[PDB]
RNA sequence: ACUCAACACGGGGAACUUUACCAGAUCCGGACAGGGUGAGGAUUGACAGAUUGAGUGUUCUUUCUCGAUCCCCUGAAUGGUGGUGCAUGGCCGCUUUUGGUCGGUGGAGUGAUUUGUUUGGUUGAUUCCGUCAACGGACGAGAUCCAAGCUGCCCAGUAGGAUUCA
RNA sequence: UCCUUGUUUUGCGCAAGGUGAGAUUUUGGGCAACAGCAGGUCUGUGAUGCUCCUCAAUGUUCUGGGCGACACGCGCACUACAAUGUCAGUGAGAACAAGAAAAACGACUCUUGUCGGACCUACUUGAUCAAAAGAGUGGGAAAACCCCGGAAUCACGUAGACCCACUUGGGACCGAGUAUUGCAAUUAUUGGUCGCGCAACGAGGAAUGUCUCGUAGGCGCAGCUCAUCAAACUGUGCCGAUUACGUCC
């Protein structure tokens, strides 16, 4: 492995705070930064039908969730990381996956 | 993953349910949960705290503990708070409660829905409908709306300034729904759908 | 042992669309979902969102 | 849908149902007591225990006239 | 049936105690530190009981059960377990 | 469920389960004890044989094994894909994808009413313009939202190219 | 927007051309007022009023056996496959697609509070002799594995067979053998090879369905349900036209 942390979310304007701007403690402020950056978005899509009984023209409706994924590298810091993560916790269903 | 967003959701639905039902006339309104590693902070948004904490913590101890059993967490791990909504006339939910007991304490229909109407007007709303649905009269049902200020009915936009709600009154000889919608002064942050406006 | 060895087995096997039974209510009628691992079609996913999900289009 | 209501094609003997078999002061017809020797009480047993650790206790065997039964773990000692 | 006991001493020092809705066996705390296992009719059973005595106060949301034990309850129980207490709120916080 | 808004529809492609329906057997999931049960109590479970579709203690014979809430009797409680969709909530379909709906102030009439919302042109659109006793609003339309085509900034050790040397 | 200074009233706009990735609701969706129907649903729900039933029950019954949308002269609805020589049919060789799907279930071994396996798929073997099957090893929690995703339609200067016939066109029915799924495949469950084809059917009456451009039509794949089985439904891609762009009969 390297240093990876990834960011995932149910939507965007989350991952943004996070990210973009307060991973700054790694970023031009202390150490290098390597940085990659986002990932295919993914849909989670689910088709359902309308009628709660068997009438009608068969209506239906469909659904949708949207994930949201990041990914960023860092090049062996010894136990900074421990500052660079813990400073953004930042918004509810963001979640944080080191390696 | 795909999975780790479907375990958030099933807990939040689950959550919000159980606090919705089972804790009713302090004007229950809304939750947000949140994690920061390792603790999990799920606050609750009801008008009334002092009924929600109780008289001297029994109450959001009691619930803390019922949480903690179904999904299997340890104490230390689960917290929880509340907060006081104020303006109470800009939510749904709560008018909604209000307005629910009333009928069920034998109030009358067009009285009841005026007296919601006059508190939510007062605290700045843009317009309020309200509905009710099922028995009065006696026989063939009947349904009756009351309505006030202005409001919008299509687009998302009406999906961004107009949060609804709908529940159920149970009387002897018919269930009887009723519903109150609101419209806010404000957003989520905020937009305009329309109004284009030119400052000089 | 006796009458207790033959009551209630079969579907604590687990076996064919018996022993489902969804998450929101206890019906097991129409449909119980395995997609993605989610349940609500049984109570209704038209009455119960609250899990991120919403009609864009 | 729909329903009826009636059932009885009946008319045998039904079953009665199962009921305590009552043994009375059951402790006097397993331990035996005996003349006084020596100022000393000799008790001796007509049943004997089964040997395993859940009968290991002080429970006792049981006597038919073609086995010997347990009736703790359910068990037989033929005969 | 007389896991009974055990249950009662689960009570007292939560005043709180959940179970599914379920007819084959499970653990009415999923983990209690005391580490009890019991089915789960059984639970049911107790609960109901006491329920209908006042004891109790119910709350039923989706499979599942939540059960809150009254100033009521406490009575009961001291009699039962026989031994007084300052209160079960003041010892947890 | 029965014209359009029944008829690959009730997420209904069901071996058992699911399942309502048929033949047969089982279990209390009858809370709450006011009314009855000595140390045995009232009570639970069962090997073997027999009954039985059943090496199913269902039940009996037999004996052993166990909380005394379990057990016995009335009241009551409960559960139900039982009835009623012409008791009812919620949700959905349809009327209706058409451009429609309503009030204020002003004007005209003693008023039932009307003007606004009209003859004309124009637009998918009560969409606009012109004439004009009307003016200014609110819903629907429009707009806001989602996806597709082109492009900027961003980005690569999970995307993929270029050159050199063997 | 611009221009034709055409057309129009200077107006609202309209037609043709230009500019451009795109030219007129840019394209396809979602949302959607007021007033209603005695439309459907008590078989979605700890959504329910009043009634019915309650210990030899209409409850529970994941209990054993049968029945279910399944049982067979016959009418009707929707689907799929054909009557072949415009790929047309059995054989061969070449190129070639994108949305999407998979992870946790108190047993196990780990220490002191937690590893691995129940899901996919690759390679190799089996194969010194059919398919289907069998077995060992490895990767992937998904833009890493599968995956350079070698789809089918399609293409051929492949000297390929076939020849207008109900024929090698179509198969429906029908017998035998075998393996897998599952606690249980008997009323054949699903694959997989032999025989049955000499069973229909040769472009289809009255009448009738919905469509205007990446559309109609042809073709294939995945998701859905889920031990097993899709001629269905939901979604994505490939090959890709004819006619009209009008009227009120």
């Amino acid at each position: 492995q390297r240093v990876l942390v990834k960011m995932t979310s149910r939507n965007a304007k989350a991952v943004e705070n996070v990210m973009t701007e307060l991973l700054l403690h790694a970023r031009n402020e202390k150490v290098v930064l390597r940085g990659p950056v986002r990932l295919p978005t993914r849909t989670l899509k689910v088709t359902t039908r309308k009628t709660p009984c068997g009438n009608g023209t068969n209506t239906w409706d469909t659904y949708e969730l949207k994930i949201y994924k990041r990914l960023v590298e860092l090049r062996a810091p010894t136990e900074l990381v421990k500052k660079i993560t813990s400073f953004p916790i930042d918004a509810g269903v963001d979640v944080a996956i080191t390696i | 993953k795909k999975r780790m967003i479907i375990r958030d959701g099933v807990f939040y639905a689950e959550l919000f349910e159980f606090l919705k039902r089972e804790l009713a006339d302090d004007g229950f309104a809304g939750v947000e949960h949140r994690v920061t590693s390792t603790r999990t902070e799920i606050v609750i948004r009801a008008t009334k705290t002092r009924e929600v904490l109780g008289e001297k913590g029994r109450r959001i101890r009691e619930l803390t503990a019922c949480l903690q059993q179904r999904f299997h967490y340890k104490e230390g791990k689960l917290q929880l708070f509340a907060e006081r909504v104020e303006v109470r006339g800009l939510s749904a939910m709560a008018q909604a409660e209000s307005l629910r007991f009333k009928l069920l304490s034998n109030l009358q229909v067009r009285r009841a829905a005026m007296g919601i109407i006059r508190h939510v007007m007062e605290s700045g709303a843009k317009g309020c409908e309200v509905t009710v649905g099922g028995k009065i009269k006696g026989q063939r049902a009947k349904s009756m709306t009351f309505r006030d200020g202005y409001m919008i009915k299509s687009g998302t936009a009406h999906k961004n300034f107009v949060d609804v709600a709908t529940r159920h009154c149970h009387l002897r000889a018919g269930t009887l729904g009723v519903k109150v919608k609101i419209m806010l002064p404000k957003s989520m942050q905020n937009e305009e759908e329309i109004l284009p406006d030119v400052i000089t | 042992m006796g009458h207790l060895e033959q009551w209630r087995s079969r579907q604590k096997i687990g076996m064919g669309k018996g022993s489902r039974h969804c998450v929101i209510c206890s019906n097991q009628k129409a449909v119980i979902r395995k997609y993605e691992l989610n349940v609500c079609r049984q109570c209704f996913r038209e009455n119960a969102a609250n899990i991120g999900f919403s009609k864009l289009r | 849908k729909g329903k009826k209501k009636k059932k009885k094609v009946f008319t045998k003997p039904k079953k009665p149902i199962h009921r305590h078999k009552l043994e009375k002061m059951r402790a006097l017809k397993y331990f035996k007591v005996t003349e006084n020797d020596d100022g000393s009480f000799k008790v001796e047993r007509t049943r004997d225990e089964c040997p395993n650790p859940v009968c290991g206790a002080g429970v006792f065997m049981a006597q038919h006239k073609d086995r010997k039964y347990c009736g703790k773990c359910h068990l037989t000692y033929a005969a | 049936k007389r896991s009974r006991d055990d249950v009662y001493r689960f009570f007292f020092t939560e005043g709180v105690i959940s179970c599914k809705k379920d007819p084959l066996g499970t653990w009415t705390g999923s983990l209690g530190g005391k580490t009890f296992t019991v089915p789960s009719i059984q639970v049911m059973q107790l609960m109901r009981s006491m329920k209908s005595r006042g004891l109790i106060k119910e709350q039923f949301a989706w499979r599942h059960f939540y059960w809150f034990l009254n100033d009521e309850g406490v009575e009961y129980l001291r009699k039962y377990l026989f031994l007084p207490h300052d209160a079960v709120p003041n010892t947890h916080k």
